[PDB]
């Protein structure tokens, strides 16, 4: 998905 | 937002603290009142993704309701990834969430020829996110809205177009709530006049026969 | 509103967080005192439909209220596209309301030559939605104020031109209405001495004589 | 009609 | 006000909702003392007629005020209609006063070569009505004004210039008044002092003597 | 007159 | 910040009072919430390193935090140093901490060609140590989190998934957690809801069953 | 202020609507402490004498303050016109002042080539007025200032030199109080420290010596 | 500060409002906390020696302090004279202290070429006397802090490092103090805890470890 | 007098 | 001295 | 170290 649970919104992958 | 810098070239303009400080009090305050989706996207004309994201990162609490959103944002970033298959390059729906898209790649496409808005894409995710938060906080349906037996017309119309406003249905059904919904949960007597006016009648007439009990 | 860009075009100019933070508090504290409506036009100055329309979205309360203007949104576009048939194409009263029409084409017909401002057309049908709202929010008539036994006719003065501005009455009616109840609804006293003025007299020599009382 | 009942103004038509 | 368009042409500033909402909190808080017309001069610099009118509809209160304020302009308009017969085309009354003419007019006289300051001239006639306001709603004339048995001469002195402030009374009378008054009416010990001066002393030696008693 | 007593401010006539 | 200057060249732009006092208020108030890592990221944007140790300094409280976050410079600092060995000049560690660079070669890297975003990556550093900050002022890991015995199902995920927020595992983990202790550790029916829905539940479709309980 | 114009030209700007009820506050709260005439200075940079006199005209209260400013302001221009017989034309005392000066006879005069500084002349003028202001509503001479016998000497050199600051004698007659005065008038054991340091001892060494008490 | 106008020259910018009025707000609130000079140095970014003696005249309040800030300006200046002898012409101290320096000059050497920055070099002296009253503003030395027998150990290490911030002591005085005082002066349970730790303990290990007790 | 005891500051004269 | 006791700061000197 | 334990953020060493 694009963004995860705990992760901010905007948070680049890996 | 985006500007033209005085070197003649389209530019970030970074968001302002008052600006933040409104949207966190908004948010603070008005808890997801039906009010705080048109505020979101008044405080966010002419976002980039990055804009947005800042925003939305700013909120801090909520962060169920902050959850549901990232819930949205998920099913409507997939659903733009299966409708625009992959051939500036276009942009994924990772792109449009502004995660694997940087701001010059954000600004690259709102000033493409033509524009690719992915700030406005992206903004259309989140006040769908914020459209589903704003119905699981409204505690009741149109359906349960009854006037008090001596609340004013007035008072009893504020309290029903409030709910129909975070509702939901579409609108040929809002059509009939507010036709019939509105007329059949009346107090007897202002119920029994707003019958007598007969089906058609306007809202303003509505209110002015009913004021007289 | 709108502004001339850098790149030297006319572009749009979003709403300050200033001026949407001033009209929710001035609809949320004001409840639509007559002063609303000045307060509107000088706060929407230059507004484009999509201006007006972020800031009545905003407002949140009040939503019977804000269903009397959308019906008087309606009525007023259905008599623009009666009294303007379809032939920049000419915008619809759908247009107008900035329901059909993008920002772009608002700000092509307010920058048009000659220009077409659809965002002062517009403006003139929401003022008038909520001149309907400011009557019916009013709770007395003119032909109800009379001064209080002991009250200073300044006072009194103040009642009736407030109550007076609510009104209604075509302008003749307002002239009869200042020439006439003013008197006739004065305390004894101060009836006697304006009518011992003569029927001609300005306010400031009404109000110096029964200052008297 | 061009704004509906429970409608947002400047709400698109369909 | 107005200033140069980027484009380079003179366009209309709008008013700004911090210059609406101080205009409000001074005549709401400071009803009409008489700084109220310096300070409605300063935010009102450069307005053109819709400006100030702008500025005039969102009082609100006060409406018999707003009426005698509205007498004023009536009979300073018709004067400038008798003062200028009539022959870009020149403004009658109806035209400074905002009512006839458009914005686009008022900017071109504004902006004329050489200029007619319709804004500037209206601004006068507004400033004149708020005189007359002024007065009427002062309590005491200057002659009023005694000293206080024990009340020290430098309050006694900020009463009687914030009184003569309010008079009227042309200005020979206010030094007249300034030299005479001020003496004859303070407290027997102060008084005595004063008159021990002569009567050619400044403000500044009459308060350094009479901080002694 | 220019202004009338009912009138805002700056209304124009008829 | 930075701007192009109006002889047109590249030059710093100094932080408003109302940025600083912003700052000062968030991290007094605030006190490291997760909260305050966006919402410093908001108001440095596009900061010299000049401009984000003026943002530090300000802070004034909190000074054991604040070695903290100097302790975390300095190691950060120091893997810069190593991973970038020494050959404009190339910055060392020093430099992009602004200690030994002045402000025009910070504006010179951040406008060189390419760019090193020296603003960027010590804004970097500052971001990492405001993380180990925000963890050690958290007083609970995810694993103490429980719903209490009738606390709304909401309330619980709000708790959660702000406590979550401030975890610190890695990404797979929060997955886990936020599948499997949340579950876990809601209250024993509606712990049964939860597991009615099956392991796959949407975050939606879990508060809207256990909103029934 | 004055500015260049879009049009390249000089040209007024407005005082803000900020800058003047910072000077109603500061005038209404600090009642001529000292701190108003650097206040009144900072807030009046580049004022034009119309500027100048919008801010004195918006004080209202202290009046007969005010008419001391009048004052001397007519004994000071008085002074110019005898010091400048008159021969752009030369600017009488009234010129100066900005009555008998239109606004843009000021911007004339200052920005001539070379220029008449008139509205810092005139400045000059008024910090003259409120420095006879000051002195009158200071109650103590600094001679009256002597160490409470518990008081912290810290305390009392902060009531000495706030005192000595409002005084007015000449910088050598401060020289000699600043030595002699403030040793003379502490408490016997402070006294006693003062003079066991010798007469050259800095303000820095007194309090830390004195600190001991 | 300075900018470049409009007509491309480098010219003064005036103080704000907002920014003297925060200075007063720091200073009257902050009485010298260390935090007071960045602070002062945020709020004084690309200040004229004019723009300095403006803050530092509006004051009012502390005059014993700001006569510690002139003695240090008087022998900061002093020793400038010293160390540059006289031959733009050289800035001499009462120059740079903007006594005998018209804002023009400043302007003038502040854009030299090369620049003789005299704006920054007063700051600096400016900065040097706010270091004086910092300490002599502190209560207490770094060697009279100890941790309270119950206190948090975050809480005496914040106590601490606040104080080690108003020091003096040189650099290699400070290492030794966080190595050294900061474990002796600790609470006898976590005084133990740390020396377990080993000498080389980072200030998060030491918390980490010591918030166990 | 350049200004007189009752007028406003910038008061033109006559 | 460059400032005395008394003065304001910025005072230009006689 | 690039960041000592007493000094202010961005002070210049020695």
């Amino acid at each position: 998905p694009v963004l995860f649970p705990g992760q901010p919104f905007g948070q680049p992958p890996l | 937002p985006i500007v033209q810098n005085l070197q003649g070239q389209m530019v970030h303009q970074a968001i302002s603290p008052r600006t933040l400080n409104a949207w966190v009090k908004v948010v603070e305050e008005k808890a997801f009142s039906p009010e705080v989706i048109p505020m979101f996207s008044a405080l966010s004309e002419g976002a980039t993704p990055q804009d947005l994201n800042t925003m939305l990162n700013t909120v801090g609490g909520h962060q169920a309701a902050m959850q549901m959103l990232k819930e949205t944002i998920n099913e409507e970033a997939a659903e733009w990834d299966r409708l625009h298959p992959v051939h500036m390059r276009e942009p994924r729906g990772s792109d449009i969430a502004g995660t694997t898209s940087t701001l010059q790649e954000q600004i690259g496409w709102m000033t493409h020829n033509p524009p690719i808005p992915v700030g406005e894409i992206y903004k259309r995710w989140i006040i769908l996110g914020l459209n589903k938060i704003v119905r699981m906080y409204s505690p009741t349906s149109i359906l349960d809205i009854r006037q008090g037996p001596k609340e004013p017309f007035r008072d009893y119309v504020d309290r029903f177009y409030k709910t129909l406003r975070a509702e939901q249905a579409s609108q040929e059904v809002k059509n009939w709530m507010t036709e019939t919904l509105l007329v059949q949960n009346a107090n007897p007597d202002c119920k029994t006049i707003l019958k007598a006016l007969g089906p058609g009648a306007t809202l303003e007439e509505m209110m002015t026969a009913c004021q007289g009990v």
